């Protein structure tokens, strides 16, 4: 024990971890459907001053 | 397409004046959009089974 | 085994041998000290695994 | 901008011919590329295109010979213009980013050189990308830059730079936006003489949003949005520029200067993620992966460019970047591209690692093995009736590069990449470099003690296991440096690695050096004392072979001796040396039971 | 008494003499009644009633006389040889007089043999000298060695090298400027040679300098090594006290089956293996007392969450307080961009020296301080944060940089460009491994700057 | 997990 004492004067936690090399998202991407809609040049009449 | 010859004739019409250095977000989207028109059909004169 | 086990872990095999030299006595019993001792490498009167 | 005047001036052509300007532009375009990028990987080819559109037409003979002239140029000398400006972005973004990690405060006041760098250092990425795909070459290093990775390396530092000192950057422009920005603004604004309500109201929210910022939000890390006032600035450059406006913006140079100076001021602020996908996306190589993959090869094949290997699997979290939400179809295919890629490369990585650990273990056992005993029987009998190990550490020069120095060097460089972040995130997974090492580590450690044994049941041959203990043990030297290059933990792969030999069977049910050496001493060595070809002699501890005619292959003393039991102890600890026992005490079983029969009998 | 007169090398024969003596221990202790081998060593050891035993001081006498300023390390065999015929500095031992066979080996022909066998451990010192000096030394020895490697880094680094860092730094060119590539490598290197000129031709810069920093350097590696067969050491430790102490290794699982429902059976197997909580079952509350603090000691061992090289640079550091190192604060507000007032430059002095190819038959910089010399001057550039300037700053690697450009090659006094820009690379790539390794063990509050604020305001 | 046996 008076041997350690001496010793551990000398060191520091060494912060190491361990992980998996790939971890998944909770909740993976949902696969968004397409569809049509025609061009819409309102869209931008919120955002600063806008012009309706 | 329709649209944006709608609007390039628009901009003829207001005789709109650029220059990149200046008014660039005006500029930039100006051009941004004839050479998007551009590659576009250019794009599409490419698929070969389109008829 | 033994002189291997007294050199990596002196301060297990110190009681191990203490807990063995000093036994008094029951025979199933003392089977569980000399199987814990033969696996020191400790040498038995009685071996546990013949 | 290529694109641009290449494209613009062929739709309005006309002006070819009355405008230097206009010509002089177009030509120097003409001379910078050989195809332009449609999309993608589609490739435009310009000079044939353009020509076979004049010569159907007349007043442009002149432009035809122009074309051909800039064709020569471009085919000539644009790809070592190019391979020239790649060379000096390389010393370029090196010091910057060195110079920006040592004192990050500059990215305050130098925030246009990171940007400027990240854009020009793309470019020149973008452009190798295509012509080395689509020209063919004079030469076999044509359009090749084994030192592509460095570029690319020292992008995304320049990334990490901002997305890690962003709140520093932040800071440095509200003060420049509330601060100077905010009075020459207003200082302008009340010299104007003529401003209908809808540009002044604008003009005005400028100043008062401007005027309202403070480093205290940036302290408390709100979340700022200035595309309001971005768009604002958009509408004005159009209220302006239509003729006859009443306020216009060509009689107003400097308010359009001024305001563009702003305008960046604010993405500094709240636009820093989307400023990096504008100037240094990288998604192309999801389209170009075949030369994504070849310059990967390249970067590990190459000691002094290994080190920059991890900008590839760095480049996989671009991807995403090159998708619209008009085309969701193609989305979760470039995601699952991505995902395969960066596990590809992280994988690459750590076995080349492993390979070179490998190699180093063979290297160090050799040294080891020179140490033994055995070599000393010359200077032994020299004495008796009448090089040395430490020889090959003695360095002259080190222009004198040994196979260790090579493989030293090899494994430093590597390792820096793979222990340069502790993470990246690719489409929301998480990967992490350093796991897929200590995995091959554990692996490959097993495979080597397992192999070192050099067992044969056809042959009865295995390693003593005094020469066994010395290999591993050099083995556990070198794995231990590891340390030194990598945030691991090499004392776990140890515990895994050891422990499992104690056993039986590993883990994956597959034979130990216990059960090996077990059966061994069984069918081989102790078979052939029944056999009459070996003794025990209590004299010298140890089994001996016998003066018999027989075809033994080993001397059992060398197997059996004080120093082999106990080199064999060290490697099979209590658990395997009771798995031994237990088999012997079988045998004796065995014996026993006919002994009992005679008994009987 | 033998180890006492030779020297570090000779700590494997020590070891091997001593397991001799142990064996005929106890081959003697069958028939008669003998002090325990531990008691009669630590006696002879004078370990009884001193903490360190007369081994562990030895080590330290040749530490601080023949390891640090003898030997040069190699990172690529990772074992140390010594320096050349000049700088090997001797310095004489008392011989011991052999006594009769009997008291070493046994006779003539076993002195010989184990004389020989030995004889492949004298000529360096590595990773089989670090491993018997960590088992002989044990955790005081290696603990009190370390603090006293501190103290003589702290005497040099505070005493004469601080001297020489001061002096030289006058001898420095007050400023100097990276000639544009337009200049060329040859010209570069000829301005170069101008501006260090009295760097190059300074007299003690080997001698003294260079001989100063390896022994600083060797310091460093040592406690670093030493570190790693400890590690080694405790790991060995723990796998042979793991069947004691119910820790079992992953099992192979077919089908139908749980490792959760077989781990617990195989742990029911060793059940009777696991020590405590036999004692506790059957023995005294002494015999349990004495087994708790025994089986407490056997499992925490420093590799389990514990390291020193850290702790040891970050005492370092603090011993470079004063002012000659850093330096005065830059004129621009940043940091020095032409101007050799940090120690960083002195060191990319120092490298134009070391850099520069000599006669074919002429030692080098590396066969006579090995790596140990940057080592040092590296972990002092690291300690002090200038790894990064230097990398951006240093002369040596301004010349490789244009010559890989221009792909010059001449003579520019007696310095043939392409043999000095491939030595150049060479170090590159030494430094760059030693700063990386350095940075990852050393593993805030950034300075600001205020924008250009309106005069009115 | 701190070591108290190494004064922590
Ligand atoms: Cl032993
Ligand atoms: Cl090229
Ligand atoms: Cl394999």
């Amino acid at each position: 024990k008076v041997a350690r004492r001496e010793i551990g004067i000398l060191t520091t936690n060494k912060n190491t971890s361990r992980t998996h090399k790939i971890i998944a998202p909770a909740n993976l991407e949902r696969p968004v459907r397409y569809i049509r809609k025609p061009i819409d040049y309102t869209i931008l009449d919120d955002i600063g001053h806008g012009v309706k | 397409k329709d649209h944006v010859c709608e609007l390039l004739n628009t901009i003829d019409v207001c005789q709109v004046f650029f220059d990149i250095t200046v008014n660039f977000d005006l500029t930039k989207n100006y051009l941004d959009l004839i050479i998007t028109y551009t590659t576009l059909m250019i794009l599409l004169s490419r698929i070969e089974e389109r008829k | 085994l033994r002189d291997v086990l007294s050199y990596h872990i002196p301060f297990l095999v110190s009681s191990i041998e203490d807990f063995k030299d000093h036994i008094p006595t029951d025979m199933k019993v003392a089977m569980n000290v000399y199987e814990l001792s033969s696996a020191a490498g400790l040498p038995c009167e009685i071996d546990p695994a013949l | 901008m290529e694109k641009w005047i290449i494209f613009g001036f062929i739709l309005c052509h006309g002006i070819l011919n009355t405008d230097a300007t206009a010509l002089n532009l177009w030509k120097l375009a003409l001379q910078s590329s050989s195809c332009l990028s449609l999309f993608r990987d589609e490739v435009f080819h310009i000079h044939k295109a353009a020509e076979d559109l004049f010569v159907n037409i007349r007043g442009y003979n002149k432009r035809i010979n122009d074309i051909r002239e800039c064709k020569e140029a471009a085919v000539s000398h644009a790809g070592s213009m190019h391979r020239e400006r790649r060379k000096f972005l390389r010393s370029a973004l090196k010091e910057l980013a060195t110079v920006l990690s040592d004192q990050p405060g500059l990215l305050g006041p130098k925030a246009l050189f990171v940007f400027m760098a990240l854009s020009f250092a793309r470019d020149e990425i973008i452009w190798l990308l295509r012509h080395a795909d689509n020209m063919p070459k004079k030469s076999a290093d044509d359009f090749i830059d084994k030192h592509i990775a460095e570029l690319i390396f020292y992008m995304e530092e320049l990334r990490a730079h901002v997305r890690k000192y962003g709140p520093v950057m932040q800071r440095y422009y509200v003060q420049y936006l509330s601060g100077f920005d905010a009075v020459v603004l207003n200082e302008l604004v009340q010299n104007l003489s003529v401003c209908p309500e809808d540009e002044s109201i604008i003009m005005s929210s400028f100043v008062n949003t401007m005027t309202s910022l403070s480093v205290k939000q940036v302290e408390d890390g709100e979340v700022f949005d200035f595309r309001g006032m971005r768009l604002d600035w958009f509408r004005l450059q159009a209220y302006t520029s239509v003729s006859k406006a009443s306020l216009g913006l060509a009689d107003h140079r400097e308010l359009g200067k001024m305001m563009n100076t702003i305008i960046f001021h604010t993405k500094m602020v709240d636009s820093l993620v989307e400023m990096l996908v504008e100037t240094s996306d990288l998604s192309i190589f999801c389209f170009y992966s075949r030369a994504f993959e070849k310059m990967f090869q390249q970067c590990l094949e190459l000691p002094s460019q290994s080190r920059y290997s991890i900008a590839f699997p760095l480049l996989c979290t671009h991807f995403m970047s090159c998708t619209h939400e008009l085309c969701p179809e193609e989305r979760h295919h470039i995601g699952d591209r991505s995902l395969s890629l960066c596990n590809m490369f992280l994988d690459e990585m750590a076995k080349q690692a492993r390979n070179l650990i490998t190699d180093i273990c063979t290297e160090q056992c050799t040294l080891s093995d020179q140490l033994l005993p055995k070599h000393c029987a010359k200077t032994i009998s020299q004495a008796v009736n009448k090089e040395k190990p430490g020889v090959e550490s003695m360095r002259k020069n080190r222009l004198v590069v040994t196979n260790l120095d090579k493989l030293h060097t090899a494994l430093s460089e590597l390792c820096f990449s793979i222990n340069y972040v502790p993470n990246m995130v690719v489409w929301e997974h998480t990967f992490t470099p350093r796991e897929y090492l200590t995995s091959h580590l554990e692996i490959r450690f097993t495979k080597s003690i397992v192999g070192m044994t050099m067992y044969n049941q056809a042959t009865q041959e295995i390693a003593k296991p005094s020469e066994l203990l010395t290999s591993v043990r050099a083995y556990m030297t070198v794995l231990q440096s590891i340390e030194n290059y990598v945030q691991i933990d090499i004392t776990r792969v140890f515990n895994n690695v050891l422990l499992q030999q104690t056993q039986h069977l590993d883990s994956h049910g597959e034979p130990t050096i216990t059960s090996l050496y077990t059966n061994w001493y069984l069918e081989t060595l102790l078979r052939q004392v029944s056999n009459g070809h070996i003794a025990y002699f209590p004299a010298m501890k140890a089994f001996v072979n016998l003066p018999t005619e027989n075809e033994l292959t080993f001397n059992a003393e060398e197997y059996s001796d004080i120093s082999e039991m106990r080199s064999l102890s060290e490697l099979l600890g209590p658990y395997g040396m009771k798995f031994l026992s237990e088999s012997l005490m079988w045998h004796i079983s065995s014996q026993v039971a006919e002994l009992k029969k005679l008994v009987v009998e | 008494g033998r180890f006492e007169s030779e020297d570090l090398t000779s700590i494997v024969e020590l070891d091997g003499l001593l397991e001799i003596n142990r064996m005929t221990h106890k081959l003697l202790s069958r028939y008669l009644t003998l002090d325990g081998f531990d008691a009669m060593f630590r006696e002879a050891n004078h370990n009884v009633s001193a903490p360190y035993g007369r081994i562990t001081l030895h080590v330290f006498w040749e530490l601080n006389y023949d390891f640090l300023p003898n030997y040069c390390y190699n990172g690529s065999t990772n074992r140390f040889v010594r320096t050349v015929l000049p700088f090997s500095q001797e310095f004489q031992r008392d011989k011991q007089p052999n006594a009769q066979p009997q008291y070493l080996h046994g006779s003539k022909a076993l002195n010989l043999a184990y004389s020989s066998i030995y004889g492949s451990y004298r000529n360096f010192v590595g990773p089989p000298h670090f491993q018997v000096i960590c088992r002989l030394l044990g955790y005081q020895g290696i603990a009190v060695v370390m603090e006293e490697l501190l103290k003589v880094v702290k005497s040099l680094l505070q005493g004469t090298i601080l001297q020489y860092v001061k002096t030289l730094m006058e001898v420095m060119p007050k400023i100097c400027r990276l000639p544009r590539h337009e200049y060329g490598s040859p010209g570069i290197l000829e301005f170069f040679h101008h501006q260090l000129k009295d760097i190059v031709e300074y007299a003690e810069l080997k001698t003294v300098c260079f001989q100063n920093l390896r022994e600083v350097g060797n310091a460093i590696l040592f406690c670093l090594l030493i570190e790693q067969s400890l590690s080694l050491e405790e790991v060995c430790d723990l796998l042979h006290a793991a069947p004691f102490q119910n820790i079992l290794p992953r099992v192979h699982v077919k089908e139908g089956e749980r490792l959760d429902a077989k781990m617990k059976r195989l742990e029911s197997k060793y059940a009777p293996l696991h020590l405590v909580p036999l004692i506790e079952r059957l023995g005294t509350p002494q015999q349990i007392a004495i087994a708790r603090e025994g089986d407490l000691l056997t499992k925490e061992r420093l590799c389990c969450g514990l390291s020193m090289f850290e702790v040891i640079l970050t005492r370092i550091r603090s011993f470079l307080d004063d002012p000659i190192w850093r330096g005065p604060l830059p004129s621009n507000g940043v940091m020095h961009v032409d101007e050799c007032v940090e120690f960083h430059r002195l060191w990319s002095a120092m490298q134009f020296v070391y850099c520069i190819p000599v006669g074919t038959h002429e030692f080098t910089v590396e066969q006579c301080f090995g790596d140990g010399l940057h080592w040092a001057g590296c972990m002092i550039i690291v300690l002090l944060g200038q790894q990064r300037r230097f990398a951006v700053l240093d002369f040596c690697y301004h010349l490789l940089k244009v010559q890989k450009h221009d792909g010059k090659d001449e003579i520019i006094k007696n310095v043939p460009l392409k043999k000095m820009v491939e030595r150049i690379r060479k170090f590159q790539i030494l430094n760059d491994e030693i700063i990386t390794i350095l940075d990852k063990y050393l593993k805030e509050h950034v300075r600001c700057f205020q924008p250009p604020i309106h005069q009115s305001l | 997990r701190s070591m108290s046996t190494f004064g922590k």
